[PDB]
């Protein structure tokens, strides 16, 4: 809409937004991940028995 | 065999995990609203049933959706490898699990018509045989911070090893309960 | 196997150094005194656990060097004990192979000799599929 | 199914399970010990094992009688190419049941 | 071997327990009827820990009845400790991770290869994108690796198994895909993966040519449908790919018990400055 | 030092010197004592090793 001249941003290439607009070469190769949670070890012994 | 063996519980495994594929109230997944993750997801027919799930709990921001994360809200993150592997570096109670899938790089968008179109690529391309994309990497992405996320042992600390102590502990106090009896059965005999 | 050569020749050249030492600094303190044969059977009846050599170090250092010597050897028997129980719990075959999607069997490779029996329902099932077609 | 030779006399050799039960047992006449690219000659052979054995169960069952006999091609069937004549037969006991 | 219990763990067995163990026996037998020199506190504390230790050393014993209650308690300690030492020390070498030998090309072993050890020999097949980098970038590099060029990926591959290599230095995807399918999973790639000069594979089309955008469109639609994801495992994946294969056993070496020597090391230092103070004290 | 005290002193050694013993007097058989105890070292550690 000519509110900005370019995007400088994670902005990763995709079919869609390539047929309007015109992506440089990648300056990050990167994928998808899936985050979770994490626990700190503590060796869950009870005791010495 | 027990230390070897007290192995906590496993994670996700990707996209093809069944957890997720076909999901349950009870375990929620959500990515960013408005994001390339959206129309990847929207445009493949074999993954409707996670739209949905991810349709109804989808944030309006990565860092609302991490914090869900860390605040037990939301139980997995689908978003860029780049990033989210940035928050499990820095936070040591995040971890990034699965296969990376749907590889597409990091792009300086441009109109059509853009006269830079030509000389932005090749400023990028330059920069990444000059290492200088290598150096923006190392002040900016990779810091690692805490240790490393594995399968590590656990050092026996004190909550394991406490009743040996007191165990001890004990035997002090019983002696001492037990030199009378010792010194009286001398005098008795 | 737990050890190498020289580990073994570093822990069995300490004992002679430590028993010279537990002799040279209880002769020469100057507050029954170890011998230097007394001093060896101490060295090496820590390490192996012998009851041999009843004569402990007199002298206040030599009981500090005298007393790291047996924490030093527990240290070493205990490595041992690790360093074996990981090389039996790790020893792995050398695997096996999957189902029909290995890279080892999917493409073929000279060493590698599989098949079926000619005319059977094995061979009218890779043949119909193409992609089993390698 | 196994196959064994049968005994001088013609018959089949006795023998018995860990159980005690015999063990059932028919009369082959599939080619000999040699493969069937040997001179063609088919000799009385023993069979028993998982499919006799319910096939005897089949025949006590249904009331017909039967005899066995091995395939003489050796092979389980498949749809094979003719000497060069756009057709397509079978071979084994598929090409031996129809 | 320091991996096992907690620091705290340590102080709290033979700082606290140790001492108030060693006076508390010494004052069990100092009120006992029956209690061969005197039991003193130097005699308990080389006792109750020598027990912590295997009991392999020469000991004295107590006389009392309660003085000997109190030491069996403490060798039932020493049972329990030196039996968890041994578990977890066990446990934390059984369950170890793999740990390499080269940081990257910024390693001091590929700038200054001369002034090390037995000269590195890395080298690379020319006439490519990876000898190009290394002639801009690292020019001094460029030049070292001239002795040992070699004449393709498998010819390379064989050098670094027999001996004559021990860096190939190549494509990212191409090496990924050889360690993959190594026999004996004995190649690896430095870092994990890591990559130097990212770059891809494209298709080089004519230039200015009404081609491009639609090849870079029909190439971008395969991400999205998941085709490209299933190429990887139909074409590039390998065998030595799987978990658990950073796990194996080790011999252990001087460096990896340098840490037991240096507490030797110090001791023998220790007890020579205990040794001179003891001078220091007759004067 | 008789038969049933050498027997005695090479069995507590195998199983961890725990029990009372009565050591020989000799050099020579304080050499023996001593590379039997080796032994002993060893067969324990890979008895609990594979255990
Ligand atoms: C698995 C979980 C538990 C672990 C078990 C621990 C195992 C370690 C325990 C070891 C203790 C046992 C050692 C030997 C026992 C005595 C034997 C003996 O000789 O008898 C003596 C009598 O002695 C008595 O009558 C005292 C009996 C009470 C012992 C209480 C021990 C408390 C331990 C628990 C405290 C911790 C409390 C914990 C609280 C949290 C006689 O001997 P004597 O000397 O000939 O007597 C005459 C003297 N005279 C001849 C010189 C004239
Ligand atoms: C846990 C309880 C603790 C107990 C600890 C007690 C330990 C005290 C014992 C210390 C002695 C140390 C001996 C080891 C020497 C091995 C040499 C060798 O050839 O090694 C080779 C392996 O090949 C072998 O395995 C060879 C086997 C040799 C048998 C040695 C038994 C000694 C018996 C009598 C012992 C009498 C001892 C003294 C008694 C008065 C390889 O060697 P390398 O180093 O890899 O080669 C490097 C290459 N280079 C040379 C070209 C550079
Ligand atoms: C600080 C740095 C130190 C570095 C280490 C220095 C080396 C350390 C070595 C030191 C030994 C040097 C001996 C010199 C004196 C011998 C003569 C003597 O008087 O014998 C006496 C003592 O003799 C011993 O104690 C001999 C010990 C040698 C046996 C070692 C076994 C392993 C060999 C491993 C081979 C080499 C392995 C590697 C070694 C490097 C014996 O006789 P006696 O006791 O008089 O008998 C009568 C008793 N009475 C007096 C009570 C009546
Ligand atoms: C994994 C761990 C490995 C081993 C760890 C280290 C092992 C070191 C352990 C050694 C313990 C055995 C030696 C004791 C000698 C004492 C003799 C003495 O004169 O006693 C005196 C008492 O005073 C003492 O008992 C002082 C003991 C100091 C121990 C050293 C502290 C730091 C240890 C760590 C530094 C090492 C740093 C480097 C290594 C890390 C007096 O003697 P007495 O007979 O009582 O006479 C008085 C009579 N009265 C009681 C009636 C008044
Ligand atoms: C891994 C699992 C645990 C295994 C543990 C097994 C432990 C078993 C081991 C036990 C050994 C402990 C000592 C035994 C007794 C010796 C005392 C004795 O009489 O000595 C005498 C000598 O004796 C002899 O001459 C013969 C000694 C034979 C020992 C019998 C062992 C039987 C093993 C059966 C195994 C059964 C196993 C059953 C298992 C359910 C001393 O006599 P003296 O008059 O003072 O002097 C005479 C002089 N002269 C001898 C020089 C001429
Ligand atoms: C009072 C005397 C009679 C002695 O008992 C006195 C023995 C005592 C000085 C020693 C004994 C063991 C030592 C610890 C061993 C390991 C570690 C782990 C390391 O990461 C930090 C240091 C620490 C905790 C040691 C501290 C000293 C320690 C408790």
């Amino acid at each position: 809409s000519g509110q900005a001249d370019m995007i400088v941003a994670p902005l990763t290439i995709n079919n869609e937004r390539a047929q309007y607009i015109e992506f440089s070469k990648p300056f990050k190769y990167q994928g998808l991940t899936i985050l979770v949670k994490k626990e700190i070890p503590r060796s869950t012994l009870d005791s010495f028995m | 065999a027990f230390l070897v063996l007290d192995r906590p519980e496993e994670r996700i495994t990707g996209i093809n995990d069944p957890r997720l594929r076909n999901p349950s109230d009870k375990f929620i997944y959500a990515t960013v609203k408005q994001s390339s993750v959206d129309i990847y997801f929207r445009r493949q027919v074999e993954l409707s049933t996670m739209y949905r799930h991810m349709e109804k709990h989808n944030y309006e921001s990565a860092a609302e959706a991490i914090q869900a994360v860390r605040d037990n809200k939301l139980h997995a993150f689908i978003w860029d490898s780049a990033v989210l592997e940035f928050e499990a570096s820095q936070k040591c109670d995040l971890v990034t699990t699965g296969e990376l899938f749907f590889r597409s790089g990091f792009g300086i968008g441009m109109r059509k018509d853009s006269p830079w179109k030509q000389n932005v690529s090749l400023s990028i391309l330059k920069s990444h045989e000059n290492g200088f994309m290598e150096d923006l990497d190392k002040t900016w992405v990779r810091y690692q911070e805490c240790d490393s996320r594995s399968n590590a042992p656990a050092t026996l600390t004190f909550e394991n090893m406490a009743g040996v102590f007191m165990l001890v502990a004990g035997g002090i106090v019983a002696g001492i309960f037990l030199i009378f009896i010792e010194i009286a059965y001398k005098r008795h005999k | 196997q737990p050890f190498q050569s020289t580990l073994w020749l570093l822990v069995g050249l300490s004992v002679h150094v430590v028993a010279v030492m537990l002799y040279l600094l209880d002769r020469f303190s100057p507050f029954d005194a170890l011998t230097l044969s007394s001093a060896m059977w101490f060295s090496w009846g820590v390490l192996l656990n012998s009851g041999i050599g009843e004569g402990a170090p007199r002298s206040f250092s030599a009981r500090i060097l005298g007393m790291v010597w047996a924490g030093f050897a527990m240290i070493i028997v205990a490595s041992y004990t690790a360093n074996l129980a990981a090389f039996l719990v790790l020893d792995r075959p050398e695997e096996r192979i999957t189902g029909i999607n290995d890279p080892r069997l999917r493409n073929p490779s000279d060493k590698f000799i599989y098949a079926t029996v000619k005319q059977s329902s094995v061979d009218i099932y890779f043949r119909r599929q193409v992609e089993l077609s390698t | 199914v196994y196959v064994k030779p049968t005994l001088s006399d013609g018959t089949c050799k006795e023998e018995f399970t860990v159980n005690g039960d015999p063990v059932k047992k028919v009369i082959c006449t599939g080619p000999n010990d040699t493969s069937p690219g040997s001179p063609r000659h088919t000799v009385p052979q023993c069979c028993y094992g998982f499919c006799i054995d319910l096939l005897i169960k089949l025949a006590r069952t249904m009331n017909f009688t039967y005899e066995v006999h091995l395939v003489a091609d050796g092979k389980f069937g498949t749809q094979e190419r003719v000497n060069n004549s756009n057709k397509k037969e079978w071979n084994g006991m598929m090409g031996e049941l129809l | 071997f320091l991996e096992p219990f907690s620091a705290d763990v340590w102080v709290m067995m033979f700082v606290m327990l140790l001492i108030v163990s060693a006076v508390a026996v010494f004052v069990f037998e100092y009120f006992s009827p029956v209690g061969g020199p005197s039991f003193t506190i130097g005699k308990a504390i080389w006792l109750l820990w020598g027990l912590v230790f295997n009991n392999s050393v020469p000991v004295q014993n107590p006389k009392g009845t309660t003085s000997k209650i109190m030491v069996s308690v403490w060798a039932f300690f020493a049972v329990i400790f030196l039996a968890s030492y041994t578990a977890n020390l066990a446990a934390f070498m059984i369950q170890e991770e793999y740990v390499d030998q080269v940081s990257g090309l910024s390693d001091k072993k590929f700038q200054r290869p001369n002034d090390f050890s037995p000269p590195f020999r890395f080298g690379t097949v020319p006439n490519g994108s990876t000898e190009r980098n290394i002639r801009n970038n690292y020019a001094e590099m460029h030049a070292y690796m001239g002795k040992f060029n070699q004449r393709g990926v498998d010819d390379a591959l064989l050098s670094l198994k027999t001996g004559k290599l021990d860096a190939f230095i190549y494509d990212a995807a191409v090496l990924n895909y050889m360690a993959g399918r190594d026999e004996g999973c004995k190649l690896v790639t430095i870092g994990s993966g890591k990559v130097f000069a990212s770059t891809g594979y494209g298709i080089a089309i004519q230039k200015d040519s009404g081609w491009k955008r639609q090849v870079d469109l029909a190439i971008l639609q395969l991400f999205g449908d998941g085709e490209m994801e299933e190429l990887e495992a139909l074409w590039l994946t390998g065998i030595c790919h799987n978990e658990k294969n950073e796990v194996m056993s080790s011999q252990l070496d001087i460096d990896n018990m340098a840490g037991v020597f240096y507490m030797l090391g110090a001791a023998m230092a220790l007890s020579l400055i205990t040794f001179i103070s003891e001078h220091l004290f007759y004067w």
